[PDB]
């Protein structure tokens, strides 16, 4: 009766997932029908063959789904920190405060490379900024560390390290990545949409 | 009755409220903010509460365009809208010379009426409003995202930033709820503020057509 | 099998092969092993340059 | 007899069954109303309902009561509930991308032949998906020169 | 004799790896018969094929 | 009710005479006068269920306790198995997690 | 620390180690790190033995008995239910009839 | 000048396609290549070394124009 029944059950899915492939062939068929005219330009505007705009821009932000780091998030502050202060350690600099490393974010984002990025990704990179300097008070003023530098203890300043050149280091990898993840012009994406959606 | 009927007018009448002054007329503080309880001191009953005439608005006037412009509100009594009650109304806007004028229908409007209101004038510029759909505002529904109709200025402005055309811009219907709770007609512009999942916004147009 | 569908849309090219696949871990993941055989007759036109 | 019991005295004629879900998170447990009905102007209109945050599953009944950017909204929401529902994820850039082309005419169009012809203008694409014959004929008859784009 | 076990990587899925000794030893030797059929007709006029 | 002539078997309709309502035929003269009060009550089902479901103790009415996840390892847990899949080798598992309101699904 | 697994080198989500590489050093970094483990991994697989037997899939005592002791308390609790369903009044839980 | 400064995938597939269908038919090399047989091989190095003498044409949708050179453009 259990052998039946397992067999019953077997032969249950075999027939759904038969229904299942020829449906989803033929949805994935209408879908890629309908989505094939759909192209990136090199005005940031997804238009159609005809030439009607369907979004002024992909995603409302630009970015490649297929180059997404995080959880449809360009890209993980906390990963790409934690690879700057691992890949360049900096023996000979000392640490920076709040204040500092508030005050050399705020000069080198500044420059000119990052006018042409976008507004939301700056608003991103200074919360991200803002959040580990208030890490590193609270780590501080828990240690007694002291901004000046002269604090006995040097083992306390191996808690939260951060030096400029790991600071510039993290803004110019995370600005190369968001820069290296936009939508690249001429890209089919409305059949790589139907494929997504289909699969 | 006498309770929900009331309340029903009271939310009516806040959403006319709150669409003039999206639409730009002069509205107040007070009519914009008005409690049931000013409401209920106004007429607390259904047979005290008139609505063919204690429920019409001649204030509304284009304070920002032109004070001379003059909107108007009726609130027909009976269910169903006739011929007859269409061309008192007409006659009534010609007599007080006012070209825009709303309807808020009790249940709907017969096909004859809705097909005499296309085709009044074109001067003479009325909208039918199904009560059904004024006892909820479109605008502060968390899917309807934020609609301003933007000006010849800056659709200009935005034909020119991205080189396009007219017909090339998004579609939207003027039967849209939106598009008649603004009172867009074909040719305008307007920009939509789509809330992401983020702190930033996506701005995105829609010609209407 | 229409024109569209089965004459248009997707049609039969020569210059290809089909074959049984085997698993072979000693070759990187974007080299393919091909065999003497189908090699043979797979050809490529290069041109005579400098 | 045949009729006098399944006359309707209250409630709205569409909605067929209403239940009362309920959320039972640790800071308090809220009530919410789920309908199996085809009206959603009657549900938000009704007293004690909170419209402003009143959702729905079918999109044409969406698109026609509170606008083109609800429905659109509201495709894209349910078909990413109906992706993780079976535990498998998608970027929202896709189903949004989608929801714009169905959206962008004004009017909330199939991928069926009907919105695919409604949508393009291409003879020999329409010609290619669905209906050769009629399609072909047609172009015929009306002469539409088809570009190459 | 077979032997339940992982070896150099050449059965990651499903794949089974055979001994070169046994094949030549005479396992798994198979043989394949094919038909090749001709028929010699008359037709209407007085004449074969031949 | 369904009334039936004795005399011919025919389906008896109500109608209205000279003196007063009366069942009738409509294939032979014979009719029947209403003395007495006639009722037929058919007693229709009347909503008994109160509609009030999603409650916590009877949502429990899964397997998983003391279990741990790998997103908060909380004990209580809700675990669902399928098997309807011929093209995945392995089978598929949907673990949820709300012990301190988390609300996990996935995979 | 750690031990390598599907989480990590397989291909089901994000924060593979190959998926790293691939984001921060190139595509040809990640592909000569895949070709050394599928040329590594085989050998050592082969070099220590990896088998499965009827031993490795065969109950315990202690299994066996808290399989026993968990099927008769399941079969008792289901007449239990049948019995108060068939004979008495079984509580009905919400949204679903008694059945 | 407004568009990305970086050159995608696509404009490197068919700038080396192109040079390599020149070279294979008998073009002038500029990287002085050691040996290499393959045009494809050859349209890399020169990619490479920067000095691909093709310039990229992108079209605007509206109809204007702007040219790019594969050495100023941003490789990958
Ligand atoms: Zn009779
Ligand atoms: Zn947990």
């Amino acid at each position: 009766t259990e052998f039946f029944f397992h067999t019953m059950a077997g032969r249950e899915g075999l027939v759904d997932t038969a229904v299942k492939t020829a449906e989803t062939g033929y949805m994935q068929r209408r879908l890629v029908k309908s989505l094939e005219d759909l192209c990136s330009q090199y005005d940031l505007t997804v238009r159609s063959s005809t030439g009607d705009i369907i979004q002024f821009i992909y995603g409302g932000d630009g970015l490649d789904p297929a180059a997404m780091e995080g959880k449809d998030e360009p890209l993980e502050f906390k990963r790409v920190l934690d690879n700057i202060k691992a890949v360049f350690p900096c023996p000979s600099e000392p640490a920076l405060s709040k204040n500092e490393l508030i005050l050399t974010t705020e000069s080198i984002m500044k420059k000119s490379e990052f006018l042409c990025c976008q507004d939301s990704f700056l608003q991103e990179i200074k919360k991200f900024i803002k959040g580990v300097s208030e890490k590193i008070k609270k780590t501080r003023d828990k240690y007694g560390i002291n901004d000046n530098g002269t604090t006995e203890p040097r083992v306390l300043y191996q808690l939260d390290r951060i030096t400029p050149t790991q600071v510039e280091k993290f803004l110019e990898t995370c600005r190369d990545k968001y820069m290296r993840a936009q939508m690249e012009p001429g890209s089919a994406v409305g059949a790589l949409c139907a494929q997504s959606i289909g699969e | 009755d006498d309770e929900e009927e009331t309340y029903r007018l009271w939310k009516i009448r806040k959403t006319i409220m709150q669409l003039c002054h999206d639409r730009g007329y002069l509205v107040t503080q007070d009519e914009l903010d008005q409690t049931l309880e000013e409401f209920k001191a106004q007429s607390g009953d259904k047979p005290s509460e008139g609505r063919p005439r204690r429920t019409d608005l001649t204030v509304l006037v284009a304070h920002n365009d032109d004070p001379t412009d003059q909107m108007f509100v009726f609130f027909p009594e009976e269910p169903k809208v006739g011929i007859k009650t269409i061309k008192v109304y007409c006659q009534r806007m010609q007599e007080e010379n006012i070209t825009r004028a709303l309807i808020v229908v009790q249940q709907g409007m017969t096909p004859s009426a809705k097909q005499s209101l296309v085709d009044m004038a074109p001067k003479y510029i009325l909208e039918q409003f199904l009560q059904q759909e004024l006892l909820i505002n479109i605008t502060e529904h968390e899917l309807v995202p934020e609609h301003v109709v933007m000006t010849k200025e800056e659709v200009t402005e935005l034909l020119a930033r991205y080189k396009l055309r007219e017909n090339q811009l998004p579609r939207i219907q003027a039967g849209d709820p939106v598009a008649r709770y603004f009172g867009i007609k074909r040719g305008q512009v307007v920009k939509i503020i789509r809330p992401s999942e983020t702190a930033g916004r996506y701005i995105t147009y829609r010609l209407v057509q | 099998q229409g024109r569209f569908r089965g004459n248009l849309s997707g049609k039969r090219v020569d210059f290809s092969g089909r074959t049984v696949i085997s698993p072979d871990p000693n070759l990187r993941i974007d080299e393919v092993a091909v065999p003497v055989h189908v090699a043979k007759i797979l050809t490529f036109p290069e041109k005579v340059n400098k | 007899k045949e009729d006098l019991p399944k006359v309707v005295v209250q409630g709205i004629p569409e909605v067929s069954r209403a239940v009362i879900h309920i959320d039972e998170q640790s800071g308090k447990e809220k009530y919410k109303l789920l309908v199996e009905g085809d009206n959603l102007r009657a549900v938000m209109a009704t007293h004690g309902v909170k419209g402003t945050r009143t959702t729905s599953n079918n999109t044409y009944e969406v698109e026609k009561t509170l606008g083109i950017e609800a429905a659109r909204t509201t495709i894209i929401n349910e078909i990413q509930y109906t992706m993780v529902n079976h535990g498998m994820s998608i970027d929202r850039r896709h189903v949004m991308l989608l929801s714009d082309l169905m959206t962008y005419k004004g009017e909330v169009l199939g991928i069926t032949r009907f919105g695919l012809a409604k949508m393009k203008e291409s003879v020999l694409m329409l010609a290619s998906f669905e209906k050769t014959a009629d399609h072909l004929f047609d172009a015929a008859y009306f002469g539409q020169k088809d570009s190459v784009c | 004799t077979v032997a339940v076990m992982s070896y150099s990587g050449y059965d990651i899925e499903d794949a089974l790896v055979l001994n070169k000794a046994s094949l030549d030893r005479g396992f798994g030797r198979c043989l394949v018969y094919k038909n090749a059929k001709c028929t010699l007709k008359r037709y209407t006029n007085q004449t074969f094929d031949k | 009710m369904l009334l039936f002539c004795p005399g011919c078997g025919n389906g008896l309709i109500v109608e209205e005479g000279q003196r007063c309502h009366r069942f009738a035929c409509n294939t032979c003269p014979y009719v029947h006068n209403i003395t007495r009060k006639v009722t037929n009550r058919k007693y229709p089902k009347l909503k008994e269920v109160d509609d009030v479901l999603g409650g916590a103790a009877a949502w429990e009415n899964v397997d998983s306790t003391a279990e741990s996840c790998p997103k908060c390892e909380h004990p209580r847990a809700y675990f669902m198995q399928l098997q309807t899949r011929s093209a995945d080798e392995p089978m598929t598992t949907f673990y949820k997690c709300c012990n301190a309101q988390c609300g996990h699904r996935w995979r | 620390s750690g031990s390598m697994d599907k989480g990590t080198l397989g291909s089901g989500s994000k924060n593979n180690i190959f998926y790293i590489l691939l984001r921060d050093w190139g595509q040809n970094e990640a592909a000569d790190a895949m070709s050394r483990l599928a040329r590594l991994a085989p050998v050592y697989l082969s070099n220590r033995g990896f088998s499965i037997g009827i031993g490795d899939v065969t109950p315990g005592q202690g299994l066996l008995k808290a399989k026993y002791e968990l099927l008769n308390a399941g079969y008792k609790k289901c007449d239990e239910y049948i019995e108060a369903l068939n004979t008495g009044k079984l509580q009905q839980q919400p949204g679903c009839t008694a059945e | 000048r407004i568009t990305t400064p970086y050159m995608t995938k696509y404009e490197r597939a068919r700038v080396l396609g192109t040079r390599a269908l020149q070279i294979a038919m008998c073009a002038p090399v500029m990287v002085e290549l050691e040996g290499e047989t393959d045009p494809l091989l050859i349209a890399m190095k020169e990619l490479k070394a920067r000095k691909i003498p093709i310039i990229i044409r992108r079209y605007l949708p509206d109809g204007s124009y702007e040219d790019w050179g594969v050495d100023e453009l941003i490789i990958t």
